[PDB]
């Protein structure tokens, strides 16, 4: 009887003091944001903005396939694709790895966040011939600004049509086929850590107030 | 056995046609998706077409669209790439690709390595 | 909160109707 | 390369007989298998 | 190549075997009958979603690695948490329980083994050896005993490790694609693995080499188990299928699949006996199919996520299965 | 009251007619006997002889005109129009109530009646909803998150507000539904249980506007974070909202117990003691008001940018959001009887509520529609 009760009760109190710490660290846990990034197709940096831990969580030392170990990051606020829009061929190769991710059946209730990159570099890419934007999409050549949005002043309007018409193509192809809570943020920028960690955490705000919503059945 | 054997090809005059065609063994091919990837000599793996079970979103990359169409026999069992208007710089190594995912939309099948469900491919080129 | 008002004045219905009857049995007996 | 080549020697296995053994084996475990005949709380530890 | 002729041969050797196979040897095997699978314990606790799980020798404590950096040490008897071990990467692809009990393995995607001493001198848990070398992420690892351990890389490899010097004592390599399985026979000298490629291969130890292939399967192999008896093996893939080959026949043998099931297999094991498999798919569910007239018989239905994982006790007494929900039941 | 001042009166009034009988010399003397009827109080007559007798003001029912003199015939003895009661009461009894007030005797008692018969009804249908939702809710695997606790423990507050008011309703009735008739007083076993009644519901009411403040702050506080929550606070908004009625609902009734006493605490004579209790729901629908619109105006801009259309869909989530915070009321309180009109709306309204939330937040949604498919499938 006793005999076996004194090691039950100090499995219990075992049981009581991780039970605490489990508590202890879920609050930290459910109070940090985990982010992915992954560019066109170190490990982790913590920071934080407005006293919200974000996990930037950066792979590139596994393989170049990624059907098996893209489904782990599915419980991930926010996934970051960073795309270069200078190219050989690199952009449609993006684009076509953002509808397999937009697509996917894991993946399809994760927000994702766009960043076209290697933007400066556009400029000049579009004039060297080496990779022309209108070679390869030849859409684009009929293609103009498609609405009155005000583009950044001291630009030339054809580097503007150029960013938009990249913009508009990645959202049509994440507006196709919208069932989840998945939503596309796109943004334009030319170099990361740089007054970008404020546009992440807007949009990761935006996304965990949709989620809530969501829950509520509110929106 | 998963197995793509890829016929036709060749060398073709430019502004010519030509025909490819792939034949699926080792799975049943009317449960997914079909795609073409090409390589230029020196540069990497690209990805051309892509064709839904039995046709119902067949897209093109951008380089290559009104130029070139793709079609699928399940009964037959066959993969079929029509290429017209042929221009030097389309000269490549064509591979027809099976991402694996049956009944879904989502697959990733670009990668340059040893992709399982990627055939050997088949030569096109384009003289003077 | 006019559901307190309501069962107030349902109360005072209530005992006016009760007042009637007490005055019934007494000026008939 | 080789190791297509060492598997193409390794002995020929008769499928009829080797499903026959299987098979025999799993009957004569079967009675060892507490989950296909459900047993008693009184030896179960999980209740 | 010279291989095609050895190919055509090889499909020979297999199709002149190819008689009499079990599908109609088993008419005559009554039934198992429709199993009543009830879940006697709830285990909740986890906080992200269980990924993977091992069962220990002693059939009383289970080990289940989450998505939270967390690798809990449950005694089912009793549900409580004896051990809580931070792991440094939050990504934990799978935790294996080793026989002794002493040490626990975790494998992430921080391409990083890691072996934790539970019950070491000191009261208070750490690692003992930190294994490191492979290049992409470790899907798979099992001990085979306190001395080395198997496990199977995202790199199309497989390492041997001896974990007291940290060093690839074997290397097994020949797959194409990543390596998602992985299982080791009772014999512990012989294993296959199952990868990203529709193709299991069976690898022995001491050798290094590819000593058998096995191809069947249509998609990516998501699970293998050995047969009780060791003289064959089931694979889950993602061809929503079950396939159980055969080492001795080296070729398939029968295959568990319905018309109405449109989900990949995640986990497969089976019974004490053998005579069941259980498989947990994407559909939420867990299916036990007879593993000798593959008609099933039987559905797990407890969770409202899919199963990550799927255990079951060296003495068959129970059967444990994770889902992404965070709750890990068992089931009797 | 009017019940305890009617008997009051006639307890002081009773004893004065007494006393002046008994100051009169016997009216045997070939006089008109006065009968001790405990009403009329008419002093020895001659024999056969028409007295001017004068209703006495002692009625409650005479307030406006507190005089009535009528002629009164008895008999030589004093046999007036009686026999066993009273045939006529002598000749007067024109003093009652007039018919010029008989508008609202049996007339509006009917309407009274479908008023009680339409919110009863509208408040069991409440409670059998909300006891469906705690059985496929409360019971079952989704009980632990901070969002569906507080949804059933919420519904549990309407089911207590709503038995509370069914109870107190037959209570109510089963204090005049038993006239004694020819009648002493109530029961005084049957005040207690009508006071801790009273004081019961109104726990529920505040309760369960107190729970409307709750889900109001919990929702605007989840929406401002900018992550998940860090801390529950379930302990807090469990006390803040359990604890505070109590720190209005047991002053209540210990004022109306020590001040103004009365045969039952549903009656309401002074606003003193009834702005006190009401205070806690005024404030609690202003602040879920005001939450409210702010919730509204992050709405809007959620739908006004981001998304592909969508006036439909804000409408929708006013009207499946206005039942969980409980705003409709300041609508009311800002408002073609204004009257009976009105009272039925609010009644209606106010009996539905709990209806309306327990269907709305617990079988419509999704999390519980695919769960209660699943279970189905299973069973």
């Amino acid at each position: 009887t006793e005999d076996q009760r004194n090691e039950e009760k100090a499995q219990r109190e075992a049981n009581k003091k991780i039970e605490k710490q489990l508590q202890k660290d879920k609050q930290v846990y459910r109070a940090t944001h985990r982010l992915l990034l992954l560019g066109a197709g170190i490990f982790e940096t913590k920071f934080q903005v407005d006293k919200v831990n974000f996990h930037m969580f950066d792979v590139g030392a596994q393989r170049d396939e990624r059907r098996k170990w893209i489904q782990c990051f599915n419980d991930v606020t926010a996934i970051i694709f960073v795309v270069a829009s200078s190219s050989t061929n690199r952009l449609q190769a993006a684009l076509k790895l953002f509808d397999s991710i937009w697509n996917n059946k894991w993946l399809r209730d994760t927000s994702v966040i766009l960043f076209l990159n290697k933007q400066d570099l556009l400029a000049e890419k579009v004039l060297a011939g080496k990779s022309k934007i209108e070679d390869y999409f030849p859409e684009f050549a009929r293609y103009t600004t498609p609405e009155d949005a005000t583009p950044e002043p001291g630009e030339d309007p054809r580097v503007t049509r150029a960013k938009y018409f990249i913009r508009d193509e990645f959202l049509r192809i994440s507006t196709a086929s919208g069932d989840g809570r998945h939503y596309c943020y796109p943004h334009f920028t030319c170099a990361v850590d740089t007054e970008n960690i404020r546009r992440v955490f807007n949009d990761c705000r935006d996304i965990i107030q949709r989620m809530h919503l969501r829950q509520y059945e509110l929106l | 056995q998963v197995q793509l054997q890829e016929s036709g090809g060749g060398l073709v005059q430019p502004g010519g046609s030509l025909r490819l065609s792939c034949a699926a063994s080792g799975f049943t091919f009317s449960n997914y998706k079909m795609n073409w990837v090409r390589q230029a000599p020196g540069k990497g793996l690209e990805w051309v077409s892509d064709i839904s079970q039995s046709g119902a979103s067949i897209s093109y990359t951008g380089s290559v669209k009104g130029r070139f169409t793709i079609s699928r026999d399940n009964a037959k069992n066959t993969l079929y790439l029509q290429m017209n208007s042929l221009k030097p710089e389309d000269t490549a190594v064509y591979y027809c690709a099976r991402c694996p995912a049956p009944f879904t939309r989502d697959c990733f099948d670009v990668t340059s390595t040893t992709y399982a469900y990627r055939g050997q491919g088949t030569q096109v080129t384009v003289s003077s | 909160h006019s559901q307190g008002t309501f069962t107030s004045d349902y109360s005072k219905y209530l005992d006016e109707q009760a007042a009637k009857e007490f005055i019934a049995w007494l000026m008939n007996t | 390369v080789e190791q297509l080549k060492m598997e193409a020697n390794i002995d020929r296995i008769k499928v009829s007989k080797a499903a026959a053994d299987l098979m025999a084996y799993c009957e004569a475990h079967a009675k060892e298998d507490p989950l296909l005949t459900p047993v008693p709380a009184s030896e179960n530890p999980f209740r | 190549q010279e291989a095609e002729q050895l190919k055509n041969q090889i499909r020979d050797a297999r199709k002149a075997c190819a008689d009499a196979t079990l599908s109609q040897i088993t008419n005559n095997i009554d039934p198992v009958g429709r199993i009543q699978m009830r879940t006697r314990r709830t285990l909740r606790g986890h906080l992200a979603k269980i990924y993977a799980m091992h069962w220990g020798t002693d059939s009383r404590l289970l080990v289940s690695a989450s998505q939270d950096g967390k690798l809990i040490i449950w005694d089912s008897y009793t549900t409580n948490k004896v051990h809580a071990i931070p792991l440094r990467s939050s990504w934990v692809m799978t935790c294996a329980y080793a026989p002794s009990g002493n040490y626990v393995a975790c494998g992430g995607l921080d391409n990083i083994c890691s072996i934790y001493n539970l019950k070491t001198r000191e009261g208070n848990v750490r690692v003992s050896r930190e294994l490191a070398g492979h290049t992409g992420y470790l899907s798979c690892c099992r001990f085979l005993d306190d001395n080395q351990i198997v496990t199977s890389s995202g790199d199309t490899t497989c390492a041997l490790w001896d974990i007291e010097t940290g060093q690839q004592t074997t290397t097994f390599t020949g797959h194409t694609g990543d390596v998602m399985s992985l299982s080791l026979a009772p014999d512990t000298r012989l294993f296959v693995s199952g990868a990203c490629d529709a193709s299991a291969k069976l690898w022995d130890v001491r050798e290094g080499m590819c000593r058998q292939t096995f191809t069947g399967h249509e998609s990516d192999i998501n699970a293998i188990c050995f047969f009780p008896n060791g003289n064959a093996f089931a694979t889950g893939s993602d061809d929503a299928t079950c396939r159980l080959f055969d080492l001795r026949a080296d070729q398939e043998l029968m295959t568990y699949s319905h018309d109405n099931i449109i989900c990949g297999i995640t986990s497969v094991s089976f019974s004490k006996s053998g005579r069941l498999l259980l498989a947990g798919y994407d559909d939420f569910n867990c299916n036990v199919w007879d593993a000798l007239k593959a008609d099933r018989a039987g559905v797990l239905a407890g969770h409202d996520n899919r199963v990550s994982c799927l255990g079951v006790t060296d003495d068959g007494m129970a059967v444990a299965t994770g889902s992404w929900d965070s709750f890990l039941k068992i089931w009797n | 009251q009017v019940m305890d001042f009617l008997f009051e009166k006639w307890k002081l009034y009773g004893d004065q007619c007494h006393h002046n009988l008994s100051l009169l010399p016997p009216p045997t003397e070939l006089v008109c006997n006065r009968t001790f009827d405990k009403y009329s109080c008419w002093p020895d007559t001659p024999a056969n002889t028409t007295a001017n007798i004068s209703c006495p003001w002692y009625l409650p029912w005479h307030h406006k005109v507190q005089h009535r003199f009528v002629f009164k015939r008895c008999g030589p003895d004093g046999q007036w129009v009686r026999g066993p009661r009273g045939q006529p009461w002598r000749d007067a009894s024109q003093c009652q109530m007039d018919g010029e007030e008989i508008e609202v005797q049996k007339e509006v008692a009917k309407m009274y009646s479908s008023f009680q018969v339409m919110y009863t009804v509208g408040y069991s249908l409440s409670l059998g909803a909300l006891l469906l939702a705690l059985a496929i809710l409360g019971g079952l695997s989704k009980l632990h998150c901070t969002r569906n606790a507080i949804h059933a423990n919420l519904f549990a507050s309407f089911v207590l507000k709503a038995s509370s008011v069914l109870v107190i309703d037959g209570l109510l009735r089963t204090r005049y539904s038993q006239k004694i008739g020819d009648d002493t007083w109530l029961s005084d076993g049957a005040v207690a249980g009508c006071r801790v009644a009273a004081v019961f519901m109104q726990y529920g009411i505040v309760a369960n506007y107190c729970w409307l403040l709750v889900e109001g702050l919990y929702l605007h506080n989840l929406l401002g974070l900018a992550t998940l929550p860090e801390r529950s606070f379930f302990s807090l908004y469990l006390g803040i909202g359990w604890g505070a009625p109590m720190l209005f609902v047991v002053p209540w009734a210990v004022v109306k117990c020590l001040f103004e006493n009365v045969q039952c605490w549903t009656s309401n004579d002074n606003m003193g003691f009834w702005w006190i209790l009401r205070f806690p729901v005024f404030l609690a629908i202003l602040i879920n008001f005001f939450i409210f619109v702010r919730i509204v105006q992050l709405l809007v801009a959620k739908l006004r940018a981001r998304q592909m259309h969508y006036k439909f869909r804000l409408a929708k989530s006013t009207l499946t959001l206005i039942p969980l915070l409980g705003v409709h009321e300041v609508v009311f309180a800002f408002v073609g009887t204004l009257r009976s009109a009105k009272l039925f709306f609010d009644l209606f309204l106010s009996s539905f509520q709990g209806l309306l939330v327990a269907v709305l937040y617990c079988f419509l949604n999704k999390e519980v529609q695919s769960e209660l498919r699943r279970r189905w499938h299973r069973w």
